[PDB]
DNA sequence: GACTATGCACG
DNA sequence: CGTGCAT
DNA sequence: AGTCATTCATG
DNA sequence: CATGAAT
């Protein structure tokens, strides 16, 4: 009827439970594909549903309900918020979801509700899912035990660094800024070739973070420190220009701001400086950003010290902020603070896993087929005796048994022969089949070599990473300064 | 709720009355902040022909319009001190969109006649096909996505088609016959149900 | 540039639009299946997605998102609210959706949000959809032009009357009360035999409404009027009992209340009578209903006139109310005030079209099959000669020509022969095929007769209606008094 | 927020703290109204060992509990002026339910110790599987299979039979076994400082 | 995840 | 007022 | 259909 | 103070 537990024990089995889950299955990204579980399910469900960059947009509510019912047993609003986020290109260096409609602004006004919006996987998102149908990655049972879901994605690009993550669980938090796709891949390629590469050298390829919001990142040293240990504090500062206006008045013009910074709040807080006269000099503050440009104009009074003003805003507003690296991720089911090296190496180990898996799978298909084709060719040699045998067999089973026993076909071949349609009997061309037999024998040799030879395999993985870079490469947005 | 235009100017500034918060956002984003303001209407608007003038003054949607348009209401209404030269009604191009226009129009008629009488009240025509507004213009672009509402378009999409003063079209509501309009608004919006039922039976072809 | 337009003309056009749509496709039920468009789409969608009484509950949000993305372009909340209602057995005489979880209550407390609840079609909703896969009902394109939806369902029971409807559009409104399934079916069966039946005779089968909530209905005369003209006013009174209590005190107990009446509000309003002392003798009001029984206890004071109290409560609260029939429905695309006869007859006309369509569809399957089977029976006698004839042909098309030219098989028979799998040559059993032929000839004769004779078809309707009554009949809940 | 029991009775009245308005509905309907009250907590309870007593006093969820409990808070707390014999915490059988139980316990410990020291605080044990079973053990015998994701999934008639009915249910009765060994644990798991919590997690939680 | 206001007909 | 699909 | 408050780590 | 997945 009733049962006693101590306050000591009760607070253990409970916080233990929550702690574990929040760490493995909520707040922290997997080190390999760079996704938290909610994002993985969004991409996987959308992809299962054929909701891809090359097909019509699909109503958000439909995507969200499917995710909720099949994969992610939580609130629809959180799922949607996460979906929306992956579509905001001022928060993701490479957006994974393409969303038609009001998905928000840098001003942080609310996205249209899911009843109003439509969405689909972006083309690049496709590459995160590349080869998932080829048994390349481990699956688990969903919460319902009704369907299998992937525990990680194949990740044909290094999403963790490219898009970043953030980042608050229990006992742990995470902050990993986004990077330039091209730079990240260059490092990965160099590291495939030189596994023991040091950070200094890696940084000739991957010099630092690249925010979608651009701006200026300052502190080569703290960057080095973060790539080394996973923690570091760099400075991010707005891109500014001065503009002389008529009558001795100057004007400060902002064109880029720091990552994760809300434009409307920034502008307001700058205007608060003017209203409070915390510092003398400010005439007016204007947000002049339009549908195709970000432009904040801070007009100064005549004979006003524009150095003092700009310096004050840098210190007391978010015109300039500190950005703290705190690269934590899930490696081998546990949280790890990691620098650039573990990250790149975990990635490479993962691709290896995938490419091997991908290749075993394709090779198995080629084999099962080649095996059938070999039988068909043979059968043609003895058609009449084979039709007679089937004609004398009591049923499907008996016919297969007779095929094995009298002419040494295997089960798999027997089953293919016995389920041929009558019209096939009209064919007697062995050549076309022999051409297929040759094409398959070649494909199997290539695939077998990838699996048997570490270097052939690593070439493949370099070849593919370069194809991705050539396709999705965009220029740096953030400038680096020491 | 109101998103102001940057500068004040009773001669250029326009007031878009958008149906819904969500499209109010797409519109906040799409607009030209220097002269276009946005005011979202949350929910169906109160029928100012049916409800008591008390429940009316007390309605939050109505009060905030009387203030932002800024000229008072009804018999104490001075066109002179208004804030906008163009009040633009912008709804989904669906049936509930039509209803909202209806409701608003009978409010400007009843409580701000001078505004509608000077041709200051327009209606924005959003496109229905993706660009072409009329089925006719449709088949003509197939020689060379059916929009269910405003929320379907992106901000750059909104501006180009319906908010950009150069590229847009607007149904400008002029009162042609004072008598034949008073009767039309009443049969349709007033207390009495029978006449309305009859009007529908006469004018609406259920094919 | 702009385009001027009169107020007179604009207001006309616009309101004409909202008016029409609200009348045909939002507020009022179709006279045949008794559904509003949203209700139809909920059912069609759930059924297309295999979400039926005999299979697991599916999470509501998944049901709703699919409905919204494929058929109903409106708020998710409206869709969910409609779905919820269809599952409430205090608003529906025969619930069409089964919902697991907090789906509301007679106290009108809110149902759990769509993220929490699970649902599926009830077994009876099944009968509303029966035969929909058989080309028995007119389909239209959805707002996408991606998918066809049904404009009406095949309705294998008269849902308009059984579950009722209500009901507010433009210029029209509707209130139709629920009815006992058996009674409604008894009436319809009578009317099939006696098309010209008068209300008086119908009312021996269908005496009046049967509310889910039970209680007492007073007014044979107004019922007749309602059944005749679609309008009428009846009285609905709660089921009561007096319990004797210790110390000479008595107790009024309410066990059934009137349709569409919120039990919680009723109890406050009654307690208001006591608090205000509007009638002498009420000691205390308690709601004692629990998960398996409704119960309101009105404990009276010692020397209290229990009649004075009971009568007062009936008059000045909602322990007794008026119910007004205002039976309006959509009939040939237009709104119509209607009594029992137009309803029942419209239903019968609909079932006729549905059964005729069904029967045409099944006949055509059976002929096509009969035709194949006739050829197969022939092929058996010439098996070897056919195999040889195929062996001798250069390919598929050639094999068919040879079969046609040499043995006078038709195209469709040649196609079927030539595409048999080899193992079929072991299943060389003519008698089993002759049984199938016989069974098909019989089936085709029955269906021909349905198609060619109105009375034979009407008998099929009566037979089917009786099976539904046998299967779903339940006792009256509402008692009648005149 | 509170749905009260019909008759006021300190010796028998029960107070259900339910995680959520929706589940709080299933509880109103499922309950015996004579002596069982329902009080929905809307959202994660405030960590009373991390926030300032200022912000803790201004918390609606917290204030209505002191009010519905009726013994006031802190040192100005009489257990003799309480309104319930049993205060039952009823959360989903998921990780966030776990968390919520943890947050309420630290409140009832830091601010109503007497209530916890008198064995007056309990925790419902909702079922994990459905014949009904709690844990792997009871499923093996039932085999001789719906998995509950939350209180939301149970119809009000099941809720009663399985977890609200005094005659049919199981409750963990919370008890302070060692006041010292227990102060450390709440302070370490729920305290302001991260480093000790992180360590505790490292040492106790088995990631596998 | 509950709450807040409207339209529409009708007693 | 309160109903049920809408916004 | 926007809005309100809380966890958790962090500077 | 915010951040972003959670209730
Ligand atoms: N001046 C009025 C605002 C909106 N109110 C409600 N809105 C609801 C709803 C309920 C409301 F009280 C809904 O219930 C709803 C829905 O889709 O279910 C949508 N909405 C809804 C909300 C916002 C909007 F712009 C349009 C809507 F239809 C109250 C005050
Ligand atoms: N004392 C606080 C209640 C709840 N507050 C909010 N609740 C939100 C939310 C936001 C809130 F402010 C959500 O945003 C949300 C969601 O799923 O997105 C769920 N909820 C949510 C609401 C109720 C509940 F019981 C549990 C929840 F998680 C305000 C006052
Ligand atoms: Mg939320
Ligand atoms: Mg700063
Ligand atoms: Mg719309
Ligand atoms: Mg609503
Ligand atoms: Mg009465
Ligand atoms: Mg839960």
């Amino acid at each position: 009827n009733i049962q006693n537990m101590s306050l000591e024990d009760i607070m253990g089995e409970r916080f233990g439970r929550y702690s574990k889950y929040i760490i493995q299955d909520r707040a922290l990204p997997d080190i390999r594909d760079g996704l938290k579980p909610v994002q993985r399910r969004i991409l996987y469900s959308m992809n299962k549903d054929s909701n891809t960059f090359d097909k019509s947009y699909r109503k958000s509510a439909k995507s969200v309900g499917n995710i909720m019912g099949n994969f992610h047993p939580h609130g629809d609003s959180s799922i949607y918020d996460a979906m929306v986020r992956m579509s905001q290109n001022w928060k993701n260096r490479e957006i994974l979801v393409e969303m038609h409609g009001n998905n928000g602004s840098m001003d942080g006004d609310p996205p249209a509700a899911m009843r109003y919006t439509e969405a689909r996987l972006s083309e690049i998102a496709g590459y995160l899912l590349q080869d998932i149908e080829k048994k390349t990655v481990p699956f688990a049972w969903n919460f319902d035990d009704t369907e299998k879901e992937p525990t990680v994605l194949p990740a044909a690009f290094p999403n963790l660094l490219v898009n970043g993550s953030t980042g608050i669980s229990a006992g742990y938090a995470t902050d990993i800024p986004p990077h330039n796709l091209a730079e990240v891949i260059d490092a990965a390629v160099y590291m495939i070739d030189h596994p023991t590469a040091k950070i200094d050298k890696l940084m000739e390829f991957l010099p630092g973070p690249d925010f979608p919001t651009g701006a200026i990142i300052q502190g080569r040293d703290e960057i080095k420190k973060a790539y080394e240990t996973g923690k570091g504090r760099v400075v991010v500062r707005s891109k500014t220009e001065i503009e002389k206006l008529k009558g001795g008045k100057e004007q400060i013009v902002i064109t880029e701001i720091p990552y994760e910074i809300n434009k409307a709040n920034l502008v307001k807080k700058i205007d608060d400086v003017r209203v409070n006269n915390k510092v003398a000099g400010i005439a007016e503050v204007r947000d002049e950003s339009d549908r195709d440009g970000l432009r904040i104009a801070i007009e100064l009074k005549k004979d006003a010290n524009t150095e003092l003003v700009l310096n004050y805003l840098f210190k007391y507003t978010d015109l300039q902020i500190n950005y703290n690296f705190n690269m934590v991720a899930i490696d081998n089911f546990t949280p790890r603070q990691v620098g650039i090296v573990p990250i790149l190496s975990s990635y490479i180990a993962h691709r290896r896993e995938v490419i091997l898996a991908r290749s075993r799978f394709d090779k198995e298909k080629a084999e099962k087929r080649l095996h059938i084709v070999e039988g068909l060719i043979r059968v043609i040699s003895i058609l009449d005796e084979v039709i007679a045998l089937i004609r004398a067999s009591e049923n499907k089973a008996d016919a297969k048994e007779n095929l094995k026993v009298s002419y040494d076909f295997t089960e798999e071949q027997a089953e293919a022969i016995v389920t041929l349609q009558l019209y096939r009997l009209t064919n007697t061309d062995v050549v076309v089949l022999q051409e297929e037999e040759a094409e398959l024998r070649e494909k199997i040799a290539m695939l077998a070599a990838i699996i048997g030879d570490e270097r052939t395999m690593y070439n493949l993985m370099k070849k593919e990473l370069r194809e991705v870079k050539k396709k999705f490469a965009t220029p740096r947005l953030s400038s680096l300064e020491d | 709720k109101l998103t102001p235009a940057q500068s004040k100017n009773p001669a250029k500034n326009e007031l878009y009355l958008v149906e819904g918060d969500s499209a109010g956002g797409s519109a906040k984003q799409g607009r030209d902040r220097k002269f276009q303001a946005i005011l979202p209407l949350r929910g169906k608007v109160i029928n100012t022909a049916k409800a008591k003038m008390a429940d009316i003054l007390k309605n939050e949607e109505i009060n905030t319009m009387i203030y932002t348009i800024g000229a008072g209401v009804g018999a104490d209404f001075s066109i002179e001190d208004a804030n906008y030269d163009k009040i633009i009604i912008m709804t989904d191009a669906d049936t509930d969109g039509a209803h909202i226009q209806t409701l608003l129009l009978t409010f400007f008629y009843r409580y701000m006649r001078p505004l509608v009488e000077a041709g200051h009240v327009y209606i924005a025509l959003p496109p229905l096909y993706k660009y072409a507004w009329t089925d006719g213009e449709l088949e003509e672009l197939r020689k060379q996505q059916r929009y269910k509402g405003l929320g379907e378009m992106n901000a750059d999409q909104l501006w180009e088609t319906t908010m950009n003063p150069e590229t847009r079209t607007l149904i400008r509501v002029t009162i042609e016959d004072l008598a034949r309009a008073e009767r039309r608004v009443n049969v349709l919006m007033g207390d009495k149900v029978e006449p309305r039922r009859k009007w529908i039976e006469d004018n609406v072809k259920f094919t």
